[PDB]
RNA sequence: CAGGUGGUCAGGUAGAGCAUACCAAGGCGUACGAGAUAACUAUGGUUAAGGAACUCGGCAAAAUGCCCCCGUAACUUCGGG
RNA sequence: AAAUUCCUUGUCGGGUAAGUUCCGACCUGCACGAAUGGCGUAACGACUUCUCAACUGUCUCAACCAUAGACUCGGCGAAA
RNA sequence: CUCGAUGUCGGCUCGUCGCAUCCUGGGGCUGGAGCAGGUCCCAAGGGUUGGGCUGUUCGCCCAUUAAAGCGGCACGCGAGCUGGGUUUAGAACGUCGUGAGACAGUUCGGUCUCUAUCCGCCGCGCGCGUCAGAAACUUGAGGAAACCUGUCCCUAGUACGAGAGGACCGGGACGGACGAACCUCUGGUGCACCAGUUGUCCCGCCAGGGGCACCGCUGGAUAGCCACGUUCGGUCAGGAUAACCGCUGAAAGCAUCUAAGCGGGAAACCUUCUCCAAGAUCAGGUUUCUCACCCACUUGGUGGGAUAAGGCCCCCCGCAGAACACGGGUUCAAUAGGUCAGACCUGGAAGCUCAGUAAUGGGUGUAGGGAACUGGUGCUAACCGGCCGAAAACUU
């Protein structure tokens, strides 16, 4: 009840629909998958499916991960991942050494897409999280884009955790949700979802059906 | 985008030929005025005899705006000037007549009057 | 080539003529009012190319009454009727944004 | 801002045992009849005559 | 090229087109050339692009090194000698090996040559 | 040791000029270097639309700039402005 | 109502969409005044104060780029 | 308490908390017809605008808004910034004093020092632990973030009302503000891109180019980074409740929401959605891989040596990056460079020829030059290799 896939992003395009309207689109691989291990409560506590995604040679993957797909029967793959399904309902429609191809969303379906953003390196105060800074002129000595201050006076003697200072920003699980299904297109294996899907050109995207619509 | 202190020219012959911004209508804290949206204003030049006077507050819907507007096809409208037409309470131009081009946004914002008298919606 | 032009493949289009920067262009708009679907014609002169295939737009600029304005369409997008080229122009740069502050006779454009 | 105390020695010597240097990892190359030790990263200069051995 | 990503080499970059001139009308005049391992990386795809109008050799392609190189002498050389030698590979012209750093400031060092 | 020190000589092209720009004769590359796209600070650069709304205050920056030719107000001690 | 006015943002006119500052008067001068000069005054001011045109990262609201440091490696190596 | 120093008002930047609630949410009474109100009770989840004048705080005013809350934290915050006011030395006016001088009376002028040792906070590694050595995918104890709201239409000119006016509850569309990811468009930036052009020197000279003048200036500009641009979010539904409205019903033959027992009930609380997370020392789970030797001794859960699975270092690099880490690749190779072809940016090269007295113009030719994005190509460097790394048992 809850349909996942594992994809690559592809880069954006604009198509226009029949209203004549643009739609910016991300093209998403949603490529071939295969499911290599199917998660019971009687065995696991949980419920869930795997995905094997990604073409690689047979020889850059290690013995302890290629046994593992030796018992499922299936060739090695890069990626693997799992799709979190509710206490029920897995091995009635999930079978080990199935193929789940682009053609599991229809179009006008409300997706859910995760994945990793970008990387912004160490990042500053005015950059990470929006702080407006000093003034430019009329005297400000040397303070045009520091935090200014960071906690009371003697009482209390100590910066509260969670004070936004600056650090590394990026490279985090980042899911966009509710984004529309323009066009499925099962002859290539490519979702175009409409709007921005987070991560770099060639990155790693999970798409999983929203819940919130 | 017109936001407060901008100045704007006038398009049509109430007798004042430039007002300056005041609020943006719409919200609290509003910043930007687009095509369309309704400005209080304050009239800083006028004709001599006309029928406004030298510091009086109106409102007015701009009409032409220098920045960009993305209709929602993919294509844009740019002016090379910033134009505002003063209105009644009920949305009635308060002049007789609107001068230059307008822009088609005023027809989803229902300026129909403004619309009729201008020579050419674009 | 590009790793998207099997998506944008389907969506370009054919009768769309060989215009350049400098040509003077009439653009045939479709226009909702109410429930009409007219067609509006827009005479100017093409300012610019942004390529790019299905992403590529042009510019076109026209003095209306005492007032420049400038549309940004894009080409092979489906509110456009047809163009058709009325004059070619003989220009030097790609861009021409000096006629942003030309009118009258010095906003003017050679005839090959 | 100053030093408010004088650092103790077991702090003094936690931090300072950390300024070590790292080494490198040697790999066997015979020229010239003779066996020697370069880096790896010098293996193609140790075979055309470039790394003076001293 | 590609550019620097980063600061450029030798401080300013009206510097490195100097540097990056004066170290191909050495390589072409030798064959061989001492220098740091990142003035060198950064010779590669800079010098290799001049053989290569080498290769073309018309007036056009000439011109286009006279350009870059302020030497008539190592012009006549790469267009005779350099150009004509290379006429039968696919690019890949020169190469890098690394020499033991240099006592003073620990700058590590490396040599770049032609093929043959 | 980025500060201070009196006089003398003083080239080419552009230029009103001993300003400034690029050069001669003649000097020098001046004494830690080599790398690397972090924040942040300095020193510079550009900026859509708006144009003092910033601010104690147009502070800082931006703007004006040269030669020839027309033209030029109140006020005034008749010179000026 | 002042480089002088405490009460005080006195009151009235002007300027501004809005003016404790500014210009004009009024006189209820806490506490003006004729060489410790009184009242004016063209020119002049790196002086104080207010308005306006032109212009701009001063700001709405920030973004990016080069360089010197910061950061890494090798040498020398302090200080409150 | 501090005089062998605890820096003062306001503003800027960044905050956190209380509720004595300004808005939004739930209610009782009303001298509540309706619409708007008054008063009291519950409620702190989020939100609480920009300007004129003043050193100001405060306050008046302008234009809005759902509303423009009140307070604590050294009247939060100067080893974070400002220095206009107060509160040094200069000077002046008024007033006081014979004078020197003085004036919570005024007025112009007037240096804001510090390389972070410790805890604290924000990030990132190294070490060991988790009873063999490894690799992959994981459950979530417990936390972080987020929480705002308007206008118009329908129901309906209906209920209500003499009229004027004008709804509750339900359904829909379109916005403001704020956060996140993103680069297709719009826009910004562009220091090895293309073109025009001034001064000057140089390449022997002409023609063609370069060095330097802020990237000399100027017109453009792909990639990256970006916002003014794009897309999306704060939803829906449960649980236990606050004020308050009840049901059944005694003590008290009646009555009462309560003493036994059971309900409805809010942006607060808990689940649901997003993120972190087994150093959760109770150190988890499901799996696959290796699953094996040798020597010495005081024979010990003993020291060394050599391996397996697997990893690290070196090497070629990255849109990952301060260093480290993380990710891809290593000839069974397209990992970076070159090279070939596209895309894209610039806008018509040089040479030759024709037209003109010449400056310049036409032709050969969507020319030439070129970086990031895409695909082929085994030409250069990813090598002829070093360092780590696997098990006492016993009880039921
Ligand atoms: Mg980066
Ligand atoms: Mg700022
Ligand atoms: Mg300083
Ligand atoms: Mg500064
Ligand atoms: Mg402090
Ligand atoms: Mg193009
Ligand atoms: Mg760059
Ligand atoms: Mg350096
Ligand atoms: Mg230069
Ligand atoms: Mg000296
Ligand atoms: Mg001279
Ligand atoms: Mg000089
Ligand atoms: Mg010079
Ligand atoms: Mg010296
Ligand atoms: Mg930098
Ligand atoms: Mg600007
Ligand atoms: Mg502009
Ligand atoms: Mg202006
Ligand atoms: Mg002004
Ligand atoms: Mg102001
Ligand atoms: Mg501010
Ligand atoms: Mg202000
Ligand atoms: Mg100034
Ligand atoms: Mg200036
Ligand atoms: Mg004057
Ligand atoms: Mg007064
Ligand atoms: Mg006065
Ligand atoms: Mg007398
Ligand atoms: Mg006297
Ligand atoms: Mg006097
Ligand atoms: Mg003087
Ligand atoms: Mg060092
Ligand atoms: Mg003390
Ligand atoms: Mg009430
Ligand atoms: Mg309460
Ligand atoms: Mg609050
Ligand atoms: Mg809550
Ligand atoms: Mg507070
Ligand atoms: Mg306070
Ligand atoms: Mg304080
Ligand atoms: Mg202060
Ligand atoms: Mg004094
Ligand atoms: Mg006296
Ligand atoms: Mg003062
Ligand atoms: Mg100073
Ligand atoms: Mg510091
Ligand atoms: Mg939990
Ligand atoms: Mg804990
Ligand atoms: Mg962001
Ligand atoms: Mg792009
Ligand atoms: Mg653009
Ligand atoms: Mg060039
Ligand atoms: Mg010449
Ligand atoms: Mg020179
Ligand atoms: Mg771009
Ligand atoms: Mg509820
Ligand atoms: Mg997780
Ligand atoms: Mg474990
Ligand atoms: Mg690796
Ligand atoms: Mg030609
Ligand atoms: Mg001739
Ligand atoms: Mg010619
Ligand atoms: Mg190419």
């Amino acid at each position: 009840a809850r349909k996942g896939i594992l994809g690559t992003k592809l880069g954006m395009t604009q198509v226009f629909d029949e209203s004549n309207r643009v739609v910016p689109v991300t093209v998403v691989k949603a490529g071939p998958n295969v499911v290599t291990r199917i998660r019971t409560p009687e065995r696991d506590g949980y419920s869930a499916v795997q995905l094997a995604y990604g073409e690689i040679s047979p020889r850059k993957v290690n013995k302890p991960l290629t046994g593992q797909y030796t018992a499922a029967g299936v060739n090695p793959r890069r990626y693997l991942a799992e799709l979190r399904l509710d206490d029920s309902d897995a091995a009635t429609e999930y079978q080990v050494g199935q193929e789940l191809t682009a053609e599991i969303f229809a179009d006008g379906s409300y997706v859910d897409v995760t994945g990793t953003s970008k990387g912004k390196g160490f990042a500053g105060t005015m950059k990470r999280h929006g702080f407006r800074g000093q003034g430019a002129s009329h005297g400000a000595q040397a303070v045009h884009r520091r935090p200014g201050s960071i906690g009371g006076c003697a009482t209390p003697a100590r910066v509260f955790k969670g004070t936004r200072m600056a650090g590394r920003m990026g490279n985090d699980r980042v899911t966009v949700l509710n984004l529309l299904v323009h066009k499925v297109d099962a002859e290539n294996g490519v979702l175009l979802i409409k709007g921005a899907v987070p991560g770099r050109t060639g990155g790693l995207v999970m798409v999983r059906s929203a819940i919130k619509r | 985008v017109i936001q407060q202190e901008s100045r704007l020219k006038v398009a049509d012959n109430t007798g004042a030929k430039e007002i300056l911004c005041i609020r943006v209508l719409g919200g609290s804290s509003r910043r930007y005025a687009g095509i369309g949206d309704v400005i209080v204003a304050t009239v800083k030049d006028a004709i001599p005899g006309g029928n406004v006077k030298r510091g009086d507050v109106v409102k007015a819907v701009v009409v032409r705006t220098v920045k960009e507007r993305r209709r929602p096809d993919g294509s844009y409208i740019k002016f090379d000037e910033n134009a505002a037409v003063i209105i009644k309470p009920d949305n009635d131009p308060r002049g007789t007549r609107i001068f230059g081009p307008v822009g088609r946004e005023l027809r989803e914002k229902r300026f129909m009057k403004i619309i009729s008298l201008a020579p050419e919606v674009l | 080539m590009n790793r998207l032009d099997f998506v944008d493949k389907p969506s370009l289009r054919d009768d769309i003529p060989a215009f350049n920067p400098g040509d003077t262009i009439n653009v045939h708009v479709k226009v909702i009012e109410g429930a009409k679907e007219r067609l509006q014609v827009f005479k100017g002169v093409v300012i610019r190319r942004q390529g790019g295939g299905i992403r590529e737009t042009f510019t076109v600029r026209k003095e209306s009454y005492g007032v420049g304005v400038e549309r940004t369409f894009p080409v092979h997008s489906p509110n456009i009727d047809h163009i058709e080229v009325v004059t070619r122009g003989d220009v030097r740069r790609a861009k021409l944004y000096y006629l942003r502050e030309l009118r009258g006779k010095k906003a003017k454009i050679k005839e090959k | 801002a100053v030093p408010k105390r004088r650092k103790s020695r077991s702090n003094t010597r936690s931090r300072r045992s950390q300024w070590k240097a790292a080494k490198t990892e040697l790999v066997g190359v015979t020229v010239a009849g003779h066996a020697h030790k370069v880096p790896r990263r010098l293996l193609k200069a140790a075979r055309l005559g470039l790394i003076d051995f001293d | 090229p590609k550019p620097t990503k980063g600061p450029r080499l030798g401080g300013s970059s009206s510097h490195q087109k100097a540097i990056l001139a004066n170290l191909a009308t050495s390589l072409f005049e030798h064959g061989r050339i001492t220098t740091t391992e990142p003035k060198a990386r950064a010779l590669r795809p800079y010098a290799e692009k001049l053989i290569t109008h080498a290769k073309k050799g018309a007036l056009h392609n000439r011109r286009e090194v006279l350009k870059k190189l302020r030497d008539k002498d190592v012009v006549h050389t790469l267009f005779a000698e350099i150009g004509p030698f290379f006429a039968d590979r696919d690019g890949g012209y020169t190469r890098i090996i690394k020499i033991e750093a240099r006592k003073g400031d620990n700058a590590p060092m490396a040599v770049i040559e032609l093929v043959r």
